[PDB]
């Protein structure tokens, strides 16, 4: 819930500026939070708004834009391998873990909603975790597995005041 | 010399209470204040920004109206302070000077490098001159222009989602160049956020202005309309009948490439479209609308699957891949996954035998959520009816009326 007010205050700090350029931490936090909320258009426009000097000065923005492009292309293993390839600063650390587990939950929801029979390897690639613990876990939540063929088969998951207002409006 | 008498007269005329004399004397004495260039002490003086808003407004407008202003930062800070700590209601008399000052300010911000710095300032002016939040004004066009050129779309959303009823005449300074531009930059800002319905609505509203001539932005608005209509629908939406005859004779034959795009798109053939868009790349790149035409190319693969939904209960990936011609069963799974993720289709992938199954059971229309949606639609129709009734009641009282019948 603090992410919403953080976004509000960061956007306010970006809107008012001596020359329209805020601190690099502000850019990093704003772009990371835009990636967290799955709002790609605003994140891309913010990235294009960044002046070349400040974005070239720090490779943190470059890496976060790389993971943003990975999100754009919807390559989930790319998401899980890019997010753990660089060592990140403190100001952006406690938001990317939320990004990671939110994307994990979204991937689980997508698999449960769309796929009816998925090979265990592809499901493990989507989740980003080894096959064994994912298989046991989905066994507990209630997804039937299949050995030998190694297949996963997930299962899909006051009035009267309004009425008198309506009658009063219609009676004219 | 005359500055002392001018400021004193402003003092007693503002203290007396009656207002229009100030506005009619300031607008006809600009020559007096434009031949000093040393009235920086007169800008502040004893003129507080609260009570003497019009006096300093005229001074700032005159100071900022001269070409090639030497000092930008000082005037920027002065106008920022004036807008932030303004009066609120006294500005509503000299609306023309306010609009001119804001237009000059937007030009001076955009002229060097940066439109962004003024954005907030403009969003502070909007609320201090318009009578109601649903009241279109010329400054909205400047706000949209600065927003589009600053590549920060979000801050302009609150001033665009709300509908605009009635337009301020602002002493006969609101010509068509401030109304056609606003509804076109609105289409620009919405087409970049993938909200195609409202972008199409704004483009259509911009098309049907009454105009016995051909303008520049009208052609671009028509081109982006013909692109967006193909993007969202599968066909060109017919223009409303209340359109000027100029569009049916001049603008239509001028834009032939886009009509050819529409004609080819109507055949649902994803092969000839690539050749057509490759051949006519020069004009599209010149118009600088690249990105809204590749979306048209990608729309065929999203529409053919929806068309197949109406016929096939289930399919093998190979057959449907050959039908839609994306050259590979593997990419068919990717497209189906994207479609089901974005919610345009209700499909299921079954990889044990190469299956795409089409579950056409989206809703039963018996949950309380549907009742809540119906209630929400009712509370908007009721507001619309109330607004029309209020407008009719206002019309039935005008002394110009009652005598025509």
């Amino acid at each position: 819930f603090s992410f919403k007010k953080l976004l509000d205050q960061c956007e306010n700090q970006e809107l008012e500026a001596p020359g329209g350029i805020a601190t690099p931490p502000v850019y990093g936090q704003l772009l990371a939070l835009y990636l967290l909320h799955n709002d790609m258009n605003n994140a891309r426009y913010l990235w294009k708004r960044i002046p070349p000097a400040i974005k070239s000065a720090n490779s943190e923005l470059g890496g976060i834009w790389s993971v943003g492009q990975r999100i754009w292309q919807r390559d989930f293993p790319g998401i899980y391998t890019t997010i753990n390839a660089h060592q990140w600063s403190e100001t952006v650390q406690p938001i990317m873990e939320a990004l990671r587990d939110a994307t994990r939950r979204r991937a689980f929801a997508l698999v449960s909603q769309a796929y009816t029979s998925i090979i265990a390897d592809d499901f493990a690639a989507f989740v980003g975790l080894p096959v064994e613990e994912a298989v046991k876990g989905i066994l507990e939540q209630g997804w039937q597995a299949d050995s030998t063929t190694r297949m996963v088969l997930p299962r899909k998951p006051q009035q009267l005041a309004r009425l008198t207002d309506y009658v009063a409006f219609l009676e004219n | 010399s005359a500055l002392e008498q001018f400021v004193n007269s402003v003092r007693q005329l503002s203290a007396q209470g009656q207002m229009t004399q100030l506005c009619e004397l300031i607008n006809k004495s600009g020559e007096l204040l434009a031949k000093n260039l040393s009235h920086l002490d007169t800008v502040l003086g004893a003129l507080d920004v609260q009570e003497h808003s019009l006096g300093v407004l005229a001074v700032l407008f005159v100071k900022f109206s001269m070409p090639s202003v030497p000092d930008f930062e000082t005037l920027f800070s002065q106008v920022q302070l004036f807008i932030s700590t303004c009066n609120g209601e006294h500005i509503r008399y000299a609306t023309d000077t306010f609009a001119g000052l804001c237009h000059q300010l937007t030009n001076a911000l955009v002229e060097r490098k940066q439109p962004l710095r003024g954005i907030g300032i403009l969003k502070q002016a909007i609320d201090k001159m318009q009578m109601n939040t649903n009241q279109l004004t010329s400054i909205h066009a400047d706000l949209c222009q600065l927003c589009l050129l600053a590549k920060c779309f979000k801050p302009a959303l609150p001033y665009l989602d709300v509908d605009m009823m009635d337009i301020c005449k602002e002493n006969g300074a609101y010509d068509a160049k401030h109304f056609l531009c606003y509804y076109y930059y609105g289409g620009m800002i919405y087409t970049g956020l993938k909200n195609f319905e409202r972008a199409l609505y704004f483009y259509e509203q911009a098309i049907t202005t009454p105009a016995m001539a051909v303008s520049h932005i009208m052609l671009e608005s028509y081109k982006k309309y013909i692109l967006v209509s193909l993007i969202l629908l599968g066909k060109v939406q017919q223009l409303p009948k209340y359109t000027s005859q100029i569009v049916g004779r001049f603008i239509k034959p001028l834009s032939n490439a886009y009509h050819e795009l529409a004609q080819v798109y109507s055949t649902n053939n994803p092969s000839e479209l690539r050749n057509l868009v490759n051949k006519h790349s020069e004009t599209f790149t010149r118009d600088n609308n690249m990105g809204l035409v590749k979306q048209c190319l990608s729309s065929l693969y999203k529409k053919n699957i929806q068309r197949l939904t109406k016929t096939f209960l289930t399919l093998s990936l190979q057959d449907m891949a050959s039908r839609v011609q994306l050259s590979g069963p593997q990419e068919a799974e990717k497209y189906v996954l994207h479609m089901i993720e974005d919610g345009e289709i209700f499909a299921s992938i079954n990889q044990k035998d190469g299956m795409v199954s089409f579950h056409d059971n989206p809703e039963k229309y018996n949950n309380p959520a549907m009742l809540h949606n119906i209630d929400q639609e009712m509370l908007k129709c009721i507001e619309l009816d109330e607004r029309l009734k209020a407008m009719d009641q206002e019309i039935t009282v005008n002394p110009q009326f009652v005598q025509k019948s």
